[PDB]
C-alpha cells in the first residue's frame, strides 16, 4: 500500500557511465578524433576510441550534480536592521524581498535564466552581542500593493489578510514555505528590455531590465512594542530554493557585482584564469627523471 | 548519412539562402519553432499569423570585419521591429510570439584566416561598465541606443565579458556556431520562442541577442581583398501576432 | 602541444595562426560534495 | 565544450588570452604551448563552465576532453603532437 | 542501494507532507534526469562518432 | 594430509626456490593475489601484465646476523622500486598493484640457536624518536633514508616499539611466520595487494613494510661458523601497471 | 567501397595518429603481425607480452628536408632498442619479436612539390663504397654508426644503389608507399615480423631498414616555408620477449 511508498522513498545511487574494454583500430575511413567544432555541437569521441580502455564498471553516484541538489540550500538572501536607538528609533523595517543582493546566492541562481521554485525562509534573528533575550518580534509578508506599515503601532499589522509570523528572539529560528508566487509562467534573473512603453531618454536608464514579474513585495519587521525599545535587532533572512526547475544555462558571472538589480561591472577587466609567466610554464615541481632520455 | 552535408538551401517564404560550405544547421534546445499551443495559451484573443508575409529571410546589416573589430550585437525582435510586414504586424499588435532562423554569412578566399563565433544569448542583459575612479558613474545604466541598437546593430567595447560581466569563453553554453574561413563561411542558427510568458511585447522585450564575435582576429597578406563583410539574415518562424490596436514605434 | 612536422605555408599566406582549445568532460564524469565556490567575492556580509 | 585560456599570460589581454598562438618554426620540435588538467586549479580551465561547475564541487572523476579547433588559412598546413602526461612526471622538457 | 556506505535499508518514514498546501512538501529529489544532447548536439544532421563530420 | 609437510618448492617465473624445512606458507588475511577486477577498477587505461618478466623470484638483500644484532625493515615496493624490468615498469608508469611472496632465508647448524620473527606490515609508517631534553628534537620526522631504505634496508634502532610506537609484542597481529634455528631455516608470506585505493604509485606509497627482528638472540659456543646470513627473496605476484610516461626514479 | 578514405586514424596503446591525406595503408606481403604460435616455437621460456607498454606509436626522429638532401634510413629494432618501456624489454631480454607500423608524416603547402619513396628493405645490409684507386680502402666495411645509426637515423651518401649496390628503381619491390605532397602526406607500412628464425636478438640483428628518399627533390618559390619537416613514427605491434637476464645496451 502507501508502506511500500514509504520503503521507496530513500534517494537511490544512479552510477555515471561504464568503460567497455578497446584494442587497436589501424584502418583508414574511421576517424572519431576528428571533429566540427564550426557545427558548434561539441566532441561525440569516447576514451574507448582515442586509447586502449580496460572494462571499468563505474559506481560512482552522479545524485549530487542536480539542480535539486545544488541549489536546495539555504543561504543569505537579505539582511534587515530593525533600529531602534539613536537616530533612527524607528522599532520597525520594511525590506525589499530580493535575492540578488548577496553574491554567493546570486551567482548560483544566474547559472540559470528562468527557474520555478517553492522557496523555505528561515529568519535568525539576534541583537549586537550576539544574545537572544525574550524579546517579541512581528515578521509581516507585504505582498505587492498590500500597504507598507509607515509607523511601530499603525493599523497596516492587524494582518486581517497578510502573512504574519510572531517569534521571540529567544526561540529557534521561524520558517515558513513560500510557494511561487509569479504572473510569469517561471521567475527571471535576466529581463531584456523595459517594463513600461515610452522612448527611455532619461540620463539616467533605470527602467532597463527591471521586469516586475519578480518583485514579490516587502517584509516588515517590527519590535512588537509600545515605544522605543533602544536595542537593534538584525535580521538575517535565509532562503532555501525547493521543487526547482530551471531553463537555459548561463555562463557563471566572471566580474564581480556592483548594484543589486542590474548586471554592471568596473571598467578594470578582471581575467577569468590567474595569469603565468608564460604559456609553457606549469606550477608542478613532479619527480627526478631517471634518463635525463 | 551520419555526416552533415557541406551544401544546404534554406527556403522561408518567397527568400532563399543557398550556401555552398554550411557547417551544419544549429536547433537551439533540439526544439522547432511551433505556434503555441491552447494549453500554453492565456490570451483569449484569436492571434493572426501572416505566415508568408512575416516569415521569410530578411538580409538587414552587413558590417566591414578589420584586424582589430571587437564584435556586433543585435536584439530580436528589436532588429527587424521597423522592417517589412514583420515590422508593421509588432507595431500594430502588443502580444508576439516567433522562433527565428539566424544565417550570418561571411566569405573570405583560402588566403585568409579568422574565426567568427556566433551565438544567440536568450535575455542579453547589456550591462554597463563604470569607470573606477567613481562608485556610481553616470555610465552604470546603458542608455537606449546600446540596450535596443535596432537595424544598424551595436559594436562590443568589452568582447572579453559579452558586455554584461559574464565570460565569452563560456559563451559556447548558449545556442553557438563558428564561422572559421578555413572550414565555412555561414552560420545558421534556428531559434525556438524561449520566454516565461506565451506571448510579450516585441517592442518592450527582446527575447533574443544575436552577438557575432571575432576569437581569432582576421589576418591576411598584402595583395588580397581587405574589405571583408559579415552579413546578418534572420527569418522570423511561426510568427503570430495578437491585440491589434493603434501602431506603435517603440 | 608539441609541432610534430612545421607550419608550412605557401607564398601570400599568414605565417602565424591560433588554435582554439575547448575544454569539456566525458559522459563517465562525476561531481561529488558541494560546497561553496572561491571564484566571487563581496567585500563583507553587508554588501550589494 | 567552452575556450580554455591557455594564453593566461602577463602581456596578454581581453579575447587575445584565448589563442594559443603557432607559425612556422626555424628549428623543429619546439614547445608551442602547455597547461596542467586539474579543473580546480587556478589556470586554463577557470575559463570553462567545467572548470567553474568543479568549484562548487570537492571531488571530482571522469575523462576530460579537450578539442583544439586551428583557425589559419585553408593553404596552411602542419601536424602537433597533443601530449597528456600523467601525474608523477614534470611538463616534459624534449617531444621525445 | 542508497548513500549509507555499508550493508542496511532499515525502515524509511521520510517525505511526509503534514499540509494541506503541497508545496510545503520536502525537496522533490527522488527523480534525476541527464538528457545533455539539447546542448552538446543540438544540430539536424546527427553526427556519427567514426565518420569525419564535414563531407 | 592434515599437517604441513618440512620440504617445499615454490616456483614464478624463471626463478624456483627450493627449501628442506619449510614451516608452511602463510596467505596473508586467507586471500590470494589477483589482478584488480572490473568493478574495483577506477582507471580507464589499460593495464600492461608483463607476468614471468616482474613476477619472479628477486634475490635483494643479504645480512649478517650477529649476537647484538637489533633487525632490519624493508619497504615494497620500494625495495624492488630499481632492480629489473618490475624496476623499469615501476618508474615508466603512474599506478601500480601487485602481491607479492616474501622468502626470508636463515640457515645455520644444529649447534647454533635463535628465532627471527619475520613480519609484513602493511602502512608501517616509521616513527622518529626525540631525546627527552627537547620537546621537538631535529628527529621528530625521519629522513627520507629510514622510510625508504631501498635495496639495502635499513637496521632498527628500537626493535621493542617497531620503530613506530607499537609493542612488538603485539605485532603478531599483522602476517607473520618464526624461523627458529631448531625448527625451520626459511619464512614465506604471500601477501595480496591491501591498500584503500585499486592502483597506487610505487613510487611516492610503500603497501607493506617487511621487518625481520631477533626476538632469541643468536647464540653459538666457539667454533661454530660465526657469519650467519639472512637472506630476503621477493616475488611480485599478479603485477599490473598503468598510466605510461616518462620514466621517474622516485 | 572499392576506394581508399582520404581521412584515416590509427590508434596503437595509449597513442593515436589522425591523417586528412593517408593514400590508403600497405600491409607488407598481406599479412598482419601476430604472436608467435605454438608450433613455429623453438624456445621453451614462457615469452612476455608486455602489450600496450610495448605496442604503441613512438615518434622518434624528425628530419629537414631540403633540395639537395638524399634521404634518411633507420634499422628497426636498433632506432627503438633505446627508447621507452620496449627498449627496457629490448635490452632485459635476449630473444625478440614483433611487426610494426611505419607511419612517415610530411606536410608541405599545395605550393610546394616533391615525392619521397618510403620504403621497408628487409634485412638490409649497408655497404661500404671503397674508392677505385686502392682495392681494399679501409672504407670496404661500414663503421657502427652506419650499420646501426639508432634514434637519429644516418643520411645516405649514394641513394641511387640504396647504400647496398641495388638499383634504387627496383625498390619498389620491397612494401614502400610514396608521399606525393601533390595527393598524400603521409606513408603507412604494416609491417609482420620477416626472420629465417621465429626469435632475434633485438640488439644484434635489425629486421628492417626504414629507408626514406626524396626521388623528386623538394622545390618551391621565394616566400613559402622553406623548413619542411619529415618526421618517423613507429609503432610495435605484437611484441614478444623471452630470455630475461641482466639488461645489456647494444
Ligand atoms: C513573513 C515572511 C513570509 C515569507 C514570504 C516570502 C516571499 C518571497 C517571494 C519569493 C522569493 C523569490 C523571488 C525573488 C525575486 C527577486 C529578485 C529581483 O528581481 O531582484
Ligand atoms: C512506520 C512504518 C513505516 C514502514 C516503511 C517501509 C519499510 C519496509 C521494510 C523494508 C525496508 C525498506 C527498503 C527495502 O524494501 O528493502
Amino acid at each position: 500500500n502507501a508502506v511500500s511508498t514509504l520503503a521507496d522513498t530513500t534517494i537511490s545511487r544512479v552510477t555515471a557511465a561504464n568503460t567497455a574494454a578497446s584494442s587497436h583500430s589501424l584502418g583508414t575511413g574511421r576517424v572519431p578524433a576528428l571533429q566540427a567544432a564550426e557545427t558548434g555541437a561539441s566532441s561525440n569521441a569516447s576514451d574507448e576510441n582515442l586509447i586502449e580502455t580496460r572494462c571499468v564498471m563505474n559506481r560512482n553516484g552522479v545524485n549530487e550534480a542536480s539542480v535539486e541538489h545544488f541549489y536546495s540550500r539555504a543561504g543569505l538572501v537579505g539582511v534587515v536592521e530593525v533600529k531602534d536607538s539613536g537616530t533612527s528609533q524607528d522599532g520597525y523595517t520594511v525590506w525589499p524581498i530580493d535575492v540578488m543582493g548577496f553574491v554567493q546566492q546570486r551567482r548560483k541562481l544566474e547559472l540559470s535564466t528562468y527557474m520555478r521554485f517553492d522557496a523555505e525562509f528561515t529568519f535568525v534573528s539576534n541583537l549586537n552581542d550576539s544574545t537572544t533575550p525574550g524579546m517579541l518580534l512581528q515578521y509581516m509578508y507585504v505582498p505587492p500593493g498590500a500597504p507598507k506599515p509607515d509607523g511601530r503601532k499603525s493599523y497596516q499589522w492587524q494582518t486581517a489578510t497578510n502573512p504574519s509570523i510572531f517569534a521571540k528572539l529567544s526561540d529557534p529560528p521561524p520558517q515558513v514555505s513560500v510557494p511561487f508566487m509569479s504572473p510569469a509562467s517561471a521567475y527571471q534573473w535576466f529581463y531584456d528590455g523595459y517594463p513600461t512603453f515610452g522612448e527611455h531618454k532619461q540620463a539616467t536608464n533605470l527602467q532597463y531590465g527591471q521586469c516586475p514579474n519578480n518583485m514579490m513585495g516587502h517584509f516588515a519587521i517590527r519590535t512588537v512594542s509600545e515605544s522605543t525599545t533602544g536595542k537593534n535587532v538584525h535580521v538575517r533572512v535565509y532562503m532555501r530554493i525547493k521543487h526547482v526547475r530551471a531553463w537555459v544555462p548561463r555562463p557563471f558571472r566572471s566580474q564581480a557585482y556592483m548594484v543589486k538589480n542590474y548586471p554592471t561591472y568596473s571598467q578594470t577587466i578582471s581575467n577569468t584564469a590567474a595569469d603565468r609567466a608564460s604559456i609553457t610554464t606549469t606550477d608542478y615541481e613532479g619527480g627526478v627523471p631517471a634518463n635525463p632520455f | 548519412c551520419g555526416y552533415s552535408d557541406r551544401v544546404a538551401q534554406l527556403t522561408v517564404g518567397n527568400s532563399t539562402i543557398t550556401t555552398q560550405e554550411a557547417a551544419n544547421i544549429v536547433l537551439s534546445y533540439g526544439e522547432w519553432p511551433g505556434y503555441c499551443p491552447s494549453t500554453d495559451a492565456t490570451a483569449v484573443d484569436k492571434p493572426t499569423r501572416p505566415d508568408v508575409s512575416v516569415n521569410r529571410f530578411y538580409t538587414l546589416s552587413t558590417k566591414s570585419w578589420k584586424t582589430e573589430s571587437t564584435g556586433w550585437y543585435w536584439k530580436f525582435p528589436d532588429v527587424l521591429n521597423d522592417t517589412g510586414v514583420f515590422g508593421q504586424n509588432a507595431q500594430f499588435h502588443y502580444l508576439y510570439r516567433s522562433g527565428f532562423c539566424m544565417h550570418v554569412q561571411c566569405n573570405a578566399s583560402k588566403f585568409h584566416q579568422g574565426a567568427l563565433l556566433v551565438v544567440v544569448i536568450p535575455e542579453f542583459v547589456v550591462a554597463a561598465s563604470s569607470p573606477a575612479t567613481k562608485p556610481n558613474g553616470q555610465g552604470l545604466y546603458p542608455d537606449f541606443a546600446h540596450t535596443n541598437p535596432g537595424k544598424e546593430g551595436q559594436v562590443f567595447r568589452d568582447p572579453y565579458v559579452l558586455d554584461a560581466g559574464i565570460p565569452l569563453s563560456q559563451a559556447l553554453v548558449f545556442p553557438h556556431q563558428w564561422i572559421n574561413l578555413r572550414t565555412n563561411n555561414c552560420a545558421t542558427i534556428i531559434m525556438p520562442y524561449v520566454n516565461a510568458l506565451p506571448f510579450d511585447s516585441a517592442l518592450n522585450h527582446s527575447n533574443f541577442g544575436l552577438a557575432v564575435i571575432p576569437i581569432s582576429p582576421l589576418k591576411y597578406c598584402n595583395g588580397a581583398t581587405t574589405e571583408v563583410p559579415i552579413t546578418l539574415t534572420i527569418a522570423p518562424l511561426n510568427s503570430e501576432f495578437s491585440g491589434l490596436r493603434q501602431a506603435i514605434k517603440q | 602541444i608539441w609541432y610534430q612536422t612545421n607550419f608550412v605555408v605557401p607564398p601570400d599566406t599568414p605565417s602565424e595562426a591560433n588554435i582554439i582549445a575547448l575544454g569539456a568532460a566525458q559522459e563517465n564524469f562525476t561531481l561529488k560534495l558541494c560546497k561553496d565556490t572561491d571564484e566571487i567575492r563581496q567585500t563583507a556580509e553587508y554588501q550589494n | 565544450e567552452t575556450i580554455l585560456e591557455v594564453n593566461n599570460t602577463t602581456g596578454t589581454t581581453g579575447v587575445n588570452r584565448l589563442l594559443i598562438p603557432v607559425r612556422a618554426q626555424n628549428n623543429v620540435d619546439q614547445l608551442c604551448a602547455s597547461f596542467q588538467v586539474d579543473p580546480g586549479r587556478n589556470g586554463p580551465w577557470q575559463s570553462t563552465m567545467v572548470g567553474q561547475i568543479c568549484r562548487y564541487y570537492t571531488q571530482w572523476s571522469g575523462s576530460l576532453k579537450v578539442t583544439f579547433m586551428f583557425t589559419g588559412s585553408f593553404m596552411a598546413t602542419g601536424k602537433m603532437l597533443i601530449a597528456y602526461t600523467p601525474p608523477g612526471s614534470a611538463q616534459p622538457t624534449t617531444r621525445e | 542501494t542508497g548513500n549509507i556506505a555499508t550493508e542496511g535499508s532499515t525502515i524509511n518514514f521520510t517525505n511526509i507532507n503534514y499540509y494541506k498546501d503541497s508545496y510545503a512538501a520536502s525537496a522533490s529529489r527522488q527523480d534525476f534526469t541527464q538528457d545533455p544532447t539539447k546542448f552538446t548536439s543540438p544540430v539536424l544532421d546527427a553526427i556519427k562518432e567514426a565518420a569525419a563530420p564535414l563531407q
